[PDB]
């Protein structure tokens, strides 16, 4: 929370960083980005979507039952 | 220029730095430069050449930074870059 | 018993064996857990901060490790639990001494 | 040594915007702090121009607003910026709250409580501003919510004839709501500074919930250009909303003048307050309805007192993850049910959605948490 | 065998200087070189190099001092810019 | 193509400020030309300029 210097304690850890003018802007943005987005999609839709298909069923069923209540008359 | 003259002449004195100079001056250059020619190339240097060559080499390049030890407060590389050049800051 | 099968499937699908973390790299830190982290040997503590820094790196790039380096459930070297139990026992003993 | 590290202003700017240690992991969901800040100053500026062209009286308010949107140069785009900026302000506010609830950042106490007070303040401010155009929906919204304040016995009726400025929605009500809408965002800015102060005391979070004390990167110039990117995305969404379909979110029923005699059939809030109105009309009891609404936002106060898990985030707890997405779909269901009329299937599933909201929060989070605490041998 | 190959590759014809400073005689030094370095019998490298520019840090928090070097690319041997 | 551009307009800072001002003015001119061109190209016919030309 404070400034740098007195936060943690690390022993021997080596970090390499390349220059930004040295390397490309988008490293393989259409050969790894598509498998990464399909992987992150496949690892989340089974936990996100089965409530939303229930919401879609509730919306359609409520529309159909309101039309059921009003389309006899 | 005074510090360069004093350091160079006080270094090339004795026997061992002299002979080191002979070795590294015949390998790298092809000839050992006598110090009168170094005096000539010092006399060919004013403030204009210094600031133009330093604007050619120091200013706006990509450094090699190498750190060892407790270096958490060492900046990330883009802070070294934003401190390298001037917008007159 | 099949509840161990639930635990193995859960440790597979829980998402913290993906990033190369073991069981006690994800513990939430109140005062007790901060004390139990400070009570560690040096080699385990350095291995711990290294695995944590790799996890933050891999979640920064949002890339998850290859198949040959996932942490496996059979070799679950959970280590932080004895020190954390000792912290909880001494804390509850101090609380009971204050209550009576 | 340096200008920045000695000067009394630039130490504040240094501990805010330049050398603040921020974690190297935060995703796009940690942009909505800066997006709420930029939306707040954009609301203040465009509203200040609207307040330069506005005459707050019940005779001439609607006439003056029509004068803005016809006769003053660019008053139509400044008014549309103000209204749809309120809409995008509450989009980014609920995404900010959803982040702070999902990733276990409610283990912070004082930042969370000052957050909830900011939520109260922004909701009251946006309601008073929605009263200000003096249309039919604004008139009846003011009337019904002031009688909701009159619902409470022994305090209510005197308090409501006190803030009515009379005995109904008279001139004084429009002028009172002009003044309080025209002062409250400065208090929101001050409490936002207090919010940000307690944050910079503690330290931020990350998508893993592991404390990131090893890998802090400075705020400038990584997250500054990340927030510029977020701001450009927000301004293009806001501006496409105000330049192509400005009526796609706003009410059609506003644009009639305030006749206190008609009471249109489809009375409703502006769309951000639908679930507050859906908890209300799905309980057939007056005090029960207003108390259940206040208990909803006080349940958001309660939420730090039920963190009985032992991870921090919900990234690593899939059961609580699925229950949180059930909670999100249930709140969107409440918004949809509030934005409808009131009949028999709507009555039933409005009651069921409110019940399932309270059951998910107050019961299902600790039951999922104790199955988590049991299941990983802790 | 690798060491013998190293010794038998690098040390031959142009790339060695017999340097002699101090109170000696140039004739004698040339004559002694002519005597002893006979039979040495010497008879394909130096590409330009890439100055990448990067940052390496070796964090070790158990030490009392921080050591930081930083370099940009210098001109080389054959420039007045070196002076 | 790029080397002359960096050698001229990106070493110093004042030249960079001068070229972003001059580029913003040239972009103003050409962009308003293109904008009115496209907008009165997809609404050819029912626009007030041609109806003024009737009169
Ligand atoms: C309409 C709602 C639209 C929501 C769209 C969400 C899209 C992303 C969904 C997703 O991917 O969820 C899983 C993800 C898991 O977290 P993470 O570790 O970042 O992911 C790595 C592996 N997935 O999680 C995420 O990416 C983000 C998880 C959700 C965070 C935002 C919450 C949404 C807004 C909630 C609003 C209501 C909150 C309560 C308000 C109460 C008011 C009274
Ligand atoms: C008035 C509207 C609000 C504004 C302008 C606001 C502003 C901010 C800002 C600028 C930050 C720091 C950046 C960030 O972490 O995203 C922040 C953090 C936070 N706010 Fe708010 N906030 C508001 C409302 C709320 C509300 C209603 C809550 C919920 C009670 C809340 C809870 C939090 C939390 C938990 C954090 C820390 C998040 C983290 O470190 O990851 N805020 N807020
Ligand atoms: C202190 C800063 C603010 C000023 C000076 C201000 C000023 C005004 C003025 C003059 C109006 C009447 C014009 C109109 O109705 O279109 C108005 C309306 C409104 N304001 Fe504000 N406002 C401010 C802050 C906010 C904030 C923070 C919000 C919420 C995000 C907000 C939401 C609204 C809404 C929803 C309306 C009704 C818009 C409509 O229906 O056309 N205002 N404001």
């Amino acid at each position: 929370g404070r400034q740098f210097g007195h936060l943690t304690r690390v022993r021997h850890v080596i970090t390499y960083s390349l220059s930004p003018f040295e390397q490309r802007a988008f490293p393989h943005y259409f050969s790894k980005g598509i498998p990464n987005v399909l992987r992150r999609t496949r690892a989340c839709i089974l936990r996100v979507a089965p409530p939303f298909v229930v919401f879609y069923l509730v919306y359609t069923w409520g529309t159909q039952e309101f039309e059921k209540s009003k389309r006899k008359n | 220029k005074n510090l360069l003259r004093n350091a160079l002449v006080s270094h090339l004195d004795g026997t061992t730095p002299v002979c080191e100079d002979i070795g590294r001056s015949l390998l790298t250059y092809g000839r050992r430069i006598p110090l009168a020619e170094w005096e000539s190339r010092i006399a060919e240097v004013d403030a204009r050449v210094v600031r133009e060559v330093c604007s050619k080499y120091f200013y706006d390049q990509c450094p090699a930074v190498a750190g060892f030890g407790p270096i958490e407060q060492l900046p990330d590389y883009n802070r070294i870059r934003s401190g390298m050049f001037w917008l007159r800051f | 018993k099949w509840l161990e099968g639930i635990r193995k499937w859960y440790y597979n699908a829980a998402g913290f064996n993906k990033l190369g973390l073991m069981r006690d790299d994800t513990i939430h830190e109140n005062d007790d857990v901060k004390e139990a982290i400070r009570r560690l040997p040096e080699n385990l503590y350095n291995d711990r901060v290294f695995r944590i820094k790799r996890a933050l790196d891999l979640s920064m790039r949002q890339q998850i490790l290859p198949k040959e380096q996932w942490t496996k459930y059979e070799e679950d070297k959970f280590y932080l639990e004895p020190y954390l139990k000792e912290v909880i026992r001494e804390r509850k003993e101090r609380e009971e001494w204050t209550k009576k | 040594i340096n200008i920045r590290k000695t000067h009394p202003l630039m130490k504040i700017v240094n501990n805010a915007f330049i050398d603040l240690p921020a974690p190297s992991n935060i995703s796009s969901w940690w942009n909505f702090g800066s997006l709420l800040g930029i939306c707040l100053i954009l609301q203040i500026l465009t509203g200040l121009f609207l307040a330069m062209h506005y005459t707050p009286d019940t005779t001439t308010a609607f006439s003056s607003v029509t004068h803005i949107c016809r006769d003053v140069n660019y008053g139509w785009i400044i008014r549309y910026m103000h209204a749809n900026g309120a809409s995008m302000f509450f989009i980014c506010l609920f995404m900010h709250v959803g982040r702070g609830l999902y990733y276990g950042s409610y283990t912070f106490l004082e930042t969370w409580n000052i957050g909830v007070i900011l939520l109260f303040a922004t909701m009251a401010t946006a309601f008073m501003g929605y009263v200000l155009p003096w249309g039919q929906m604004s008139f009846w919204g003011a009337t019904v919510i002031t009688n909701l304040l009159s619902a409470i016995p022994y305090i209510g009726t005197n308090l409501v004839e006190w803030i009515w400025g009379g005995f109904s929605v008279d001139k004084a009500t429009l002028t009172r709501f002009f003044a309080f809408h025209f002062i409250f965002p400065f208090i929101i800015a001050a409490l936002a500074m207090v919010h940000l102060l307690f944050l910079h005391e503690t330290g931020s979070n990350n998508p893993t919930g592991i404390p990131s004390d090893t890998d802090k990167i400075p705020f400038h110039p990584y997250y500054t250009i990340k927030d510029i990117l977020g701001a450009i995305l927000l301004i293009l969404i806001l501006m496409l909303l105000v330049l192509f379909t400005p009526d796609l979110l706003g009410d059609p029923d506003n644009y009639t003048p305030a006749n206190p005699l008609n009471t249109p059939p489809h009375i409703k809030p502006e769309w951000y307050f639908l679930f507050a109105y859906a908890i209300l009309r799905s309980i057939p009891n007056k005090l029960g309805g207003v108390l259940a609404l206040v208990l909803s936002i006080l349940v958001l106060v309660i939420m730090p007192l039920l963190h009985t898990s032992k991870q921090r985030s919900m990234m690593f707890r899939p059961i609580s993850q699925c229950m949180f997405w059930i909670l999100v779909a249930d709140l969107l269901t409440l918004t949809w049910i509030g934005g409808q009329p009131v009949e028999h299937p709507y009555i039933i599933i409005g009651q069921l959605a409110s019940i399932m909201y309270f059951l998910i929060i107050l019961v299902m989070m600790p039951v999922a948490s104790i199955i988590e605490n049991n299941l990983l041998k802790w | 065998a690798d060491l013998t190959e190293y010794l038998s590759r690098h040390y031959k014809a142009p790339r060695m200087v017999l340097a002699a400073a101090g109170g000696l005689e140039h004739r004698q030094l040339l004559d002694l070189a002519q005597k002893h370095f006979s039979g040495l019998s010497g008879t394909p490298t130096l590409t330009p190099c890439r100055f990448t520019g990067s940052e390496i840090r070796h964090r070790e928090d158990g030490l009392p001092l921080a050591h930081v070097a930083i370099a940009v690319e210098g001109p080389g041997w054959a420039n007045p810019d070196n002076v | 193509l790029t080397a002359r551009l960096y050698s001229l307009l990106f070493r110093r800072t004042s030249t960079f400020a001068l070229t972003i001002v001059v580029g913003a003015l040239f972009f103003e001119r050409a962009f308003d030309q293109g904008a009115d061109a496209i907008y009165e190209h997809i609404n050819e016919g029912k626009l007030w300029k041609h109806i003024k030309h009737k009169y």
